[PDB]
């Protein structure tokens, strides 16, 4: 998931925004 | 914005900044 993606690869702030409440 | 390489608590910090007062959920794989 996002936690693994951001650490093993890269991720965008736009992808992160999907985890906001 | 630039792409990000974020591990551990650095991802939490990024979520905090992105989401602000909206809050967020942090859900690692188990
Ligand atoms: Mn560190
Ligand atoms: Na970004």
């Amino acid at each position: 998931g996002i936690v693994e993606q951001c650490c093993t690869s890269i991720c965008s702030l736009y992808q992160l925004e999907n985890y906001c409440n | 914005f630039v792409n990000q390489h974020l591990c551990g608590s650095h991802l939490v910090e990024a979520l905090y900044l992105v989401c602000g007062e909206r809050g967020f959920f942090y859900t690692p794989k188990t």
